[PDB]
């Protein structure tokens, strides 16, 4: 036919390589290091959780002889609500405000996509050319909507803010610094203003606001680096959630400048502006304050699983180790 | 009845006869395109990724983008589609050349040129020497006396040997002119075309006379004339009619078991996807019906009853669980299927050096078939033996010759150098005359027989019909005795260089009962010597009392028997003059028909052949190839059955069946009249002949026994299974004389009554039908006709190379590809169902639990290359180990590696993979991933978390899968989560896995994964070790 094949390794299946077989020198230590990585580790990360105080506030106000039932059946537009709440245990080091959100299903289908990336990136185009994506809120009623989406138009709009009831039974505003939370490459790279002008109410000419937002882009913060598609509180809304049950990052309490705690353990009112309508779909708000942790946040779930997982691997180690013994 | 008028082109012109033009290819240029039917159909994998494309291409109901379906489909359906293209474009070649073949014919009163398209029934044309036999033929003249012809029938069986044809007499003293044959008028009424090759019913109507035709007057298509100027004939059977293109079998599309089994995992693939979506779009109904119609948040306009809501995403996730079947599954697989027929294109082991030939994987589809064979199915000459024939040894007077004691052959001029006899004593002995016994042995060699000279280009070329005259003349010539040629009346032979003519005065003939020959030849001093030649039974019975030679023959025939070898007595005697010329009378009086000469000829022939004197006997090898009994051993062991379906005589398919070892001492051979007892028995009333071990039937004997109404049917249908169920419980089956069809029919046999993978080899045009009705088909390289190779799948040239073939390549081709499929299922179940574990937490919204664009990149880049060479570079054990213990071949014989439970275990990995995949990310991210201005817990991250889980576990998995790890194998494993990882850390998603949670989530995910199958796979082997693992532990 031809002429005799070349003589190589791959052409002749006789590459150089390695036979490896689970043998019982192999396999049971690794199910023992492993085990033993395991439960430090969940241990490490179980015990820390539970160094973290945290408080959780539900404000919903679903069931009734609390103190904030009467927003549900707004006969008044500008709801309020006063929740008191006591903390046994002072709190230490930053101290992040999220806000909870439940039975809210960001991570829909049909509301994970309904937005425009490019509009919000600060495209001049899309500005005035709001992609189909977003189509249930397109143009308002003749001109388009800035923030486009169902995303955008549903944003959550309750103001919350905490009062510390001292001795003398006079509350103390707390600050809330409402900067810094989004991520950095949100504000700086994935939202930013449409291109050109200087101030934003030209940049956003011939745009309307969306349709459930009271007021239009321009003045989401006074802050001329807090407003527009740059806004914190807006960015961090349309950074959709993965599930259902979700919390946002709200307002941010840095360390206080004395050595006493940064929110001293007493008594303390919840002021929120009801506007924010969940409980047509069995939603529940609520308020989160938590404290900042270097071993990241409070996450019994991980800490309990390596405990199982790693005892799990002692119980295999030893009953494979009794396995062989039996079969050597 | 088939109706023939000679040299009328328009008799029946008033279909029917078909044109002598052939037709084996299948596509023309316009019907091809069309095949598409054939591969959407019978595959119908093609027909779910066509509906996919369809699916994916309305806006309305769409959830990945189509253009990732097209181009690979694309390649699915192209690769195939080139591979049958080139493959029938061969075919159109081949016939386009036999078409093209010249001839001649009576045109209108001259033989004018023509092609063998050109000819038809009733058309009389002249054939010369060595030329190929257009059609079925009426014998009608021929250059020699009494229109006596050769042909050579090489395509009807495997052998080379002359086969004897005559003529009518009536037509052979008046159609030896052209003229005559111009005007020549024969009306034929023989029988309707067949595929029987050796009866032929028929008579000539001419003269106003009515004479019978035999087969010994019909040359066929696949005959070559040889030693015979020219030869006239007219075409009977045409083109499609014609004996050997009815022992001719379609050319199927052949496909291997694994991927029968394939379309019906496939098949209950679909039927889980159906309800998988069908559940999820119920759900989705009774979602919106509850949670969606009063979630303001969720208005997008377009009022949908929920009932419509939940209908349209079951398009939806359709489109999203669609890679549970995928279609880079059938991309990758070709590329599979080419590298490994490449390793047996490339096979050094597999090349023979002195023909310089490698072998040739011509059909690249059916590699890890070869490792599902459970019956090969073998020609005998030319594929077991090398149909060389050489003359070995020879007990001349009492002593044995042959022995390496102590060839040039310079001696002599006539010596060709064919033989290589080793004994140096013979030669001084022949130079020497000490002896006058060994001078007549040779002389007896090179007179009695029917061996035909050639002499063309000054070659003493020699031709003969019993392939053992040939051997034995051609032995005696190279020992100086050369029969130069022979006349009428005398034969010519040189003595040691000197020309001696002896005038032949009667010539005994060659009977299958009568086994010997003998010739009375007239020295021309004037003494007159009865040579003879036959079985050693026939002629010591014709023996006389002062032999004293009678022992030591007899002592030599069981040491030639010994070492299987043909052997013939030789024997001569001294007739006087008047008993001669007495009996010469009488012998010639017997010549007449008489009543029958039949009786009369045998009488005077066994009168004639009384006190015979020994010359000694001679011991005839028939080669067979190198390592052929050391592979049917071999074969044997991997629980491989041989039989062995030849074209030959009885005789010489029995005598190789022991030279093989197929048959042995303990074997007791069951012949056709054994089997029909047994067959009849069962009817009227596992079987007895299951100790007996042989069975060795004739193709006449398969007609009746095949047996080739609605309770005929019956019979036809329980006959061939009582057959069948009797031969297949035997350790050797050889059937002989069967023609083309014949050993075809026998393999489909095999695989309807007994479902098992069948493979046929063999060289020449006498097995292609088998070769292409067999799962798998190999031709033997070495014939010019290249016809067996070019229709096989496979095709290597010595038989030896079947071990290799089965025992390394189609064994690990059945492992690489076993071990592709579990884990290329796994991957992607363990991929694909992440989506229907996050529809209880979306509200069955069709969302993904990926990215975009991680779902595209998975299969190609993520998950690609480790499987590819898994499923090229995995060996078990190494080639030296595979044919040392064949005993491993028979874990692919049961299908032990790919089932419908080795399946379905790969869903359940797949599914309980996917369920960890998605659980213990929710778990960690349901209440706090790190959380703060820069954090975790978006959707993007918990794609993110899912993604890098599920690249590092599935290629983790393929690196435990994996047994041969080269350094290709390890760089792609490692490599392919490199780049997973290089990919999304810029050369938002790379923020993600810079948190310690995220990592923390992602190893335990991990171990949870892959953990328990550690502990499965080494408990596995502990207590259940397989054979290869045995070896492994122990090598
Ligand atoms: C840093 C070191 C890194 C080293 C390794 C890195 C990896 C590099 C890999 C290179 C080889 C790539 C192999 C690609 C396999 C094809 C898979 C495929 O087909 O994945 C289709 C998409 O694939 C394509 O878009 C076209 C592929 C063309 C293949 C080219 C010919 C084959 C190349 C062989 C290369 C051989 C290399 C040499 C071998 C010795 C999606 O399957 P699927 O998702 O199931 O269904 C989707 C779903 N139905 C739909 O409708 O969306
Ligand atoms: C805070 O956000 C909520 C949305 O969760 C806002 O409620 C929404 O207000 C818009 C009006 O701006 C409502 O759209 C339409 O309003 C007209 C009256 O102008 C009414 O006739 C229509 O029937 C329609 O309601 C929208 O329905 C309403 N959302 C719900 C769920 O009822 C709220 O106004 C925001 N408040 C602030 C202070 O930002
Ligand atoms: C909460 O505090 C407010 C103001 O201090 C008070 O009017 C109200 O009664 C308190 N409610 C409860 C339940 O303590
Ligand atoms: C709560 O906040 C609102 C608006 O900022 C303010 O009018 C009110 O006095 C505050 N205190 C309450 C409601 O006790
Ligand atoms: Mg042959």
């Amino acid at each position: 036919k031809t002429r005799r094949p070349d003589n190589t390794a791959f052409k002749q299946q006789r590459l150089p390589a390695w036979q490896p077989i689970l043998t019982a020198g192999t396999v049971l230590p690794i199910f023992f290091i492993i085990g033993l990585i395991f439960i430090p580790i969940g241990i490490g990360i179980f015990v820390t959780s539970n160094n973290i105080r945290e408080i959780e506030i539900d404000y919903t106000g679903t069931e009734p002889s609390s103190p904030c039932n009467k927003c549900l059946s707004p006969d008044v537009t500008p709801c309020f609500c006063t929740i008191n709440f006591t903390l046994e245990k002072s709190f230490e080091g930053n101290v992040f405000m999220y806000y909870g959100l439940s039975n809210f299903y960001q991570n829909h289908r049909r509301y994970v996509k309904s937005r425009d990336d490019s509009q919000l990136n600060g495209d001049s185009s899309a500005l005035l050319n709001p992609s189909k994506e977003c189509e249930p809120y397109r143009r308002n009623e003749d001109k388009p909507i800035a923030p486009c989406g169902a995303i955008a138009n549903s944003m959550f709009n309750d103001t919350l803010e905490l009062f510390l009831i001292g001795n003398d039974s006079y509350p103390i505003p707390i600050a809330l610094k409402k900067k810094g939370i989004a991520w950095w490459t949100d504000k700086n790279v994935k939202f930013r203003n449409p291109p050109g002008g200087d101030n934003l109410e030209e940049r956003f000419k011939g745009t309307t606001k969306p349709v459930n937002w009271l007021k239009p882009v321009y003045m989401l913060d006074s802050d001329p680096d807090n407003n527009g598609f740059i806004n914190e509180d807006f960015i961090v809304w349309m950074r959709t959630a993965a599930l259902p049950t979700f919390r946002k990052l709200y307002r941010l309490i840095e360390r206080k400048s004395d050595l006493h705690p940064t929110l001293p353990a007493g008594r303390y009112s919840l002021n929120v502006t009801y506007n924010y309508p969940v409980h047509y779909f069995d939603g529940r708000k609520r308020m989160i304050l938590s404290t900042i942790s270097w071993m990241g946040g409070k996450n019994p779930f991980l800490g309990i699983a390596y405990i199982a997982v790693g005892s799990i691997s002692f119980l295999l180690g030893v009953v494979l180790l009794v396995i062989n013994h039996k079969y050597r | 009845t088939w109706q023939v008028k000679a040299n009328d082109r328009k008799y029946h012109e008033q279909s029917k006869y078909a044109n002598n033009a052939i037709k084996t290819y299948k596509y023309n240029a316009f019907t091809f395109i069309p095949m598409n039917l054939f591969e959407q159909f019978k595959r119908a994998a093609n027909l779910y990724f066509l509906a996919l494309l369809i699916l994916q291409a309305v806006p309305q109901i769409s959830t990945l983008a189509w253009y990732t379906t097209l181009v690979p489909l694309l390649v699915v359906l192209g690769v195939t589609a080139i591979k049958d293209l080139v493959d029938d474009v061969a075919r159109h070649k081949m016939d386009k050349e036999i078409n093209n073949r010249t001839c001649e014919v009576i045109k209108d009163g001259r033989f004018k040129v023509a092609k063998w398209k050109e000819i038809q029934v009733g058309d009389v044309i002249r054939l010369k020497k060595n030329d190929f036999v257009p059609a079925d033929i009426l014998l009608l003249s021929s250059s020699e006396p009494n229109s006596l012809c050769y042909v050579e029938t090489a395509e009807l069986d495997g052998e080379t040997n002359l086969k004897f044809k005559m003529s009518l007499e009536i037509t052979d003293q008046y159609l030896q002119r052209e003229d005559t044959l111009a005007t020549f008028d024969g009306f034929i009424e023989c029988e309707e075309p067949n595929n029987r090759l050796d009866k032929f019913t028929g008579t000539l109507f001419w003269r106003n006379t009515s004479f019978p035709l035999d087969a010994d007057k019909i040359l066929l298509r696949g005959c070559v004339i040889r030693n015979t100027d020219f030869c006239h004939g007219l075409v009977i059977f045409a083109g499609a009619d014609t004996k050997i293109m009815k022992n001719s079998g379609k050319t199927r599309f052949k496909r291997t078991k694994i991927d029968y089994l394939m379309n019906y995992m496939v098949y209950t693939i679909f039927v889980v996807l159906i309800l998988l979506s069908a559940g999820l779009a119920i759900g989705h109904a009774y979602w919106e019906a509850q949670v969606g119609n009063s979630s303001w948040y969720l208005y997008d306009g377009e009022d949908d009853t929920p009932s419509y809501r939940g209908f349209l995403i079951f398009w939806g996730y359709i489109i999203v669980l669609n890679t549970m079947v995928p279609i880079s599954l059938y991309v990758s697989v070709e590329v599979i299927r080419l590298g490994q027929s490449h390793f047996i294109n490339w096979d050094l082991q597999m090349y023979y050096a002195e023909k310089d030939t490698p072998a040739k994987a011509r059909t690249t589809t059916l590699n890890e078939q070869l490792g599902q064979i459970h019956y090969i199915f073998s020609d005998k000459t030319g594929t077991l033996t090398q149909n060389i024939m050489t003359f070995k040894k020879c007990c001349i007077n009492g002593q044995i010759y042959g022995d390496h004691r102590d060839v040039d052959f310079s001696w002599n001029t006539y010596a060709d150098g064919k033989l290589a006899f080793y004994d140096h004593y013979l030669i001084e002995q022949i130079q020497s005359g000490k002896e006058p016994e060994v001078r007549q042995f040779f002389f007896l060699l090179a007179v009695c027989h029917t061996v035909m000279v050639d002499r063309t280009d000054g070659q003493l070329n020699y031709q003969a019909a019993s392939p053992d005259e040939g051997a034995l003349v051609n032995a005696a010539r190279n020992f100086g005795f050369a029969f130069l040629a022979r006349t009428q009346n005398t034969i010519t032979i040189s003595e040691l260089g000197t020309e001696r003519t002896y005038n032949v005065l009667a010539i005994l003939d060659f009977n299958s009962d009568r086994k010997r020959m003998s010739i009375i030849v007239r020295t021309p001093e004037g003494n007159i010597k009865l040579y003879c030649k036959g079985a050693d039974t026939v002629i010591y019975e014709r023996l006389h009392r002062m032999n004293p030679t009678k022992q030591e023959t007899q002592d030599a025939l069981d040491i030639f028997a010994n070492e299987t070898l043909r052997t013939l007595c030789l024997c001569y005697k001294e007739i006087e003059e008047k008993e001669f010329t007495e009996w010469n009378k009488k012998f010639m009086a017997a010549s007449v028909a008489s009543t029958n000469r039949d009786e009369a000829l045998d009488k005077v022939y066994e009168e004639i052949e009384k006190d015979l004197i020994l010359l000694g006997a001679t011991a005839i090898e028939d080669k067979l190839q190198d390592g052929v009994p050391e592979t049917i051993s071999k074969l044997a062991k991997a629980d491989i059955k041989i039989w062995v379906l030849t074209g030959d005589k009885k005789e010489t398919a029995e005598n190789i069946g022991f030279a093989c070892e197929l048959l042995t001492e303990d074997t007791t051979i069951c012949y056709g009249e054994d089997i029909n007892s047994l067959l009849h028995a069962r009817m009227e009333n596992f079987f007895p002949p299951g100790g007996n071990r042989a069975l060795i039937i004739t193709g006449s004997w398969l007609n009746e026994i095949l047996l080739e109404k609605r309770r005929l049917e019956a019979k036809k249908e329980q006959r061939q299974k009582n057959f069948v169920d009797l031969a297949c419980e035997c350790s050797a089956v050889i059937c002989c004389r069967v023609t083309p069809k014949q050993k075809a029919m026998v393999v489909d046999l095999v695989k309807r009554y007994k479902k098992a993978i069948t493979l046929a080899i063999g060289d020449g045009a006498n097995d292609v039908n088998m070769i292409k009705t067999a799962h798998i088909g190999v031709g033997i390289s070495g014939q010019e006709g290249m016809q067996a190779v070019m229709s096989s799948d496979y095709s290597f040239a010595q038989f030896r190379y079947l071990q290799r073939l089965l025992l390394v390549h189609g064994r690990w081709s059945y492992i690489r590809m076993c071990k592709f499929l579990r884990y290329f299922f796994y991957k992607n179940f363990a991929f694909t169902l992440v989506h229907f574990w996050y529809s209880f937490f979306n509200g069955y919204s069709a969302q993904t639990a990926y990215e975009d664009w991680f779902i595209t990149l998975y299969n190609v880049l993520y998950t690609s290359l480790p499987v590819l060479l898994m499923g090229l570079l995995d060996q078990d054990v190494s080639d030296k180990l595979s044919l040392r213990f064949p005993g491993l071949y028979i874990v692919g014989q049961r299908d032990l590696l790919f089932n419908y439970k080795r399946f379905f275990v790969s869903l359940l990995h797949g599914v309980l993979t996917s369920m960890i995949l998605f659980f213990i990310p929710l778990g960690a991210y349901l209440q706090t991933v790190g959380q703060d201005g820069e954090a975790p817990s978006d959707y993007q991250s918990f794609a993110v978390t899912i993604a890098s889980a599920l690249v590092i576990t599935v290629n983790f998995q393929i690196g435990l899968d994996t047994s041969y790890w080269t350094f290709v194998n390890a760089f792609s494993i490692f490599g392919s989560i490199a780049l997973y990882f290089g990919i999304m850390f810029d050369f938002t998603a790379s923020n993600a896995l810079r948190q310690p949670y995220i990592w923390l989530t992602i190893i335990l995910t991990v171990a949870v994964c892959l953990l328990p199958v550690v502990a499965i796979r080494f408990l596995s082997m502990t207590i259940w070790p397989s054979e290869s693992d045995k070896i492994q532990k122990h090598r």
